[PDB]
């Protein structure tokens, strides 16, 4: 009956294990060209574009 | 993993910031796996030659009975299940639904494998020969009973050797008799929980055996990013974990189990939910399968789910050895001998070492009725 | 420790843009019981859009794993191009375009309730909807009549 | 008066802010996106479901 068990350390390795993950796709889709730098400090909070007679 | 606030300032003031709460996953080392013979000097000098070929297969043991002990590992620990043993595969949907629920999951590193028995890989090569249009796929499978490499979208696989397994006789309607804790701090270092269950047959040795699947009807697997319910088609699917270990059931029917898998529902750091709500003493659950039935599972799984190793032996003093790798696994053999008796032994040894690093990431598959 | 942060945010990003159009659209097609099986499940709305007058841009619909895999084994069936059902074969892979309109698969795709609602509605006051009232949003109000006693959440968004 | 950084992941920019604490021994940080929507045409999308 030997006890060894001091001898030795528990070791955490330095990496991580996959997680899981999603997909980015609407975002992608949509008109972004649009709507890009248009809302600034001189518009306040919105801004508008024209409906087609 | 992370939560997040929505505001229409930003402003954050009375309100709850992410803790860090770390977890591990652990693995062992197993038992020793060893063939030792002896004969006697009398024999080494009339009776044996050949030796060398007496002894070729003794190193495919080992390996043998290595795959044999990983396949019980997966299959007692990983919590995923599609279908029911009561149906064998036939469809090509049944080995489909296996990729599209790791990717509905969220599973997106390193690769995903089926294993099947040869029965199975054959009634998928006669649907094969049903289709109706590629030319080439239809021929092979006539001739070749082969199907190709990729199958439903993910990666297929036949093999001969692959544990079996027993249910064990249960029978009643079963609900849960208290409220497990399940909150990330119980479950982090390990993804086991021990339930007590209610209503089951009153004495009963193995009730419920080592690789059975419980069923948690009205709990609902998320998506791990996201945190939305799963529906497949018109129905959402439950959570499901295995029994890692016999128990039996005591007179008046209760049943104390450890379970791989969680349902992991919690209040102070919901960022961490795997299921759609908290399980409640009085939740209906029920056994996948037949009281009594035997059968091979088939298993599915990610790169990532189980791992394996080998330990290098050294030498015992006094005594001669060699190393000899055969699969890619080094193995020890000492030659050493009885000097009053007059008989010469070996013994040839390996140790193997396991982990399983997510449950989530693996389970069993069978058809669907 | 922290890498994850990041990616927490675009997630979040897009389960925002999956409510803000579910909230918005006011097109509406099948029941909402029954999953998509069928070719013409995915085929009705590219040609809603197109009886509609719709002409300009791509149109997009967007599934779960679920369908996307329905549809698939659809494609197994077909009698005469032996690219195309290879493909679903192997892969299950559907193509670019698919019914006349370009299909994509989604898991992340947000869900919502009903809320409880019962008895035979009608409108109480006729509304005023006219050019000029709804010129700048196109949303008006409406008050219904007939419902049941009294229910929090009779009707939620969407 | 508190210390920024800004980022670009999936091509959008997170500011993140660097405060502590100076009575409770704490260091505090917070990564922030603003968003902006437009509907354009309400007639022009909706949500499908199968035909039984
Ligand atoms: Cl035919």
């Amino acid at each position: 009956p030997n006890n060894l068990d001091s001898n030795v350390s528990q070791i955490v390795l330095k990496k991580f294990l996959p997680g899981f993950m999603s997909d980015l796709v609407l975002a992608k889709t949509v008109d972004r060209q649009l709507l890009a730098g248009e809302i600034n400090s001189s518009t306040g909070d919105s801004v508008s574009f024209k409906r087609p007679h | 993993q992370f939560s997040s606030l929505r505001t229409p300032t930003g402003d954050i003031s009375g309100q709850n910031k992410n803790n860090l709460i770390s977890g591990k996953a652990t693995g062992r080392v197993g038992n020793y796996i060893t063939v030792a013979v002896e004969y006697q000097q009398l024999e080494e000098a009339i009776k044996l030659n050949q030796l060398e070929e007496i002894l070729a297969p003794v190193r495919q043991r080992i390996v043998t009975d290595l795959e044999t002990e990983l396949a019980h590992f997966m299959m007692n620990n990983g919590a995923l299940s599609l279908g029911s043993p009561n149906t064998p595969i036939t469809k090509w949907s049944d080995v489909a639904q296996t990729a599209s629920f790791l990717k509905d999951l969220g599973v997106n590193e390193g690769e995903n494998y089926a294993v099947m028995d040869p029965w199975s890989a054959q009634r998928l090569a006669d649907a094969q020969t049903g289709l109706h249009a590629s030319d080439q796929l239809v021929r092979t499978a006539w001739e070749n009973a082969q199907i190709p490499t990729n199958f439903g979208g993910i990666r297929a696989l036949m093999s001969n050797g692959l544990a079996s397994r027993t249910q064990g006789a249960f029978g009643g309607t079963l609900t849960v008799k208290t409220q497990p804790t399940v909150t990330y701090n119980a479950v982090k270092d390990s993804y086991q929980f021990t339930v007590t269950l209610t209503g089951a047959t009153a004495s009963v040795t193995g009730f419920l055996k080592a690789g059975d699947q419980v069923k948690f009807t009205n709990t609902y697997w998320l998506q791990q990013q996201t945190k939305q319910a799963l529906y497949n088609g018109a129905t959402p699917i439950s959570f499901t974990a295995t029994v890692t270990a016999d128990a039996n059931s005591d007179s008046g029917g209760d049943v104390t189990v450890t379970l791989s898998g969680v349902p992991i529902y919690d209040t102070t750091n919901p960022q961490y939910n795997s299921v759609s709500r908290q399980v409640e003493a009085g939740d209906a659950v029920s056994v996948v399968g037949t009281a009594s039935q035997t059968m091979k599972p088939n298993l599915f799984y990610n790169k990532f789910f189980c791992g394996l190793g080998s330990i290098p032996l050294p030498k015992l003093h006094s005594i001669d050895s060699a190393v000899a790798t055969y699969e890619g696994f080094s193995i020890r053999v000492h030659k050493y001998a009885d000097g009053d008796a007059n008989v010469q032994k070996m013994r040839f040894d390996l140790l193997p070492a396991y982990v399983c690093f997510n449950p989530h990431m693996g389970g069993q598959f069978f058809g669907n009725p």
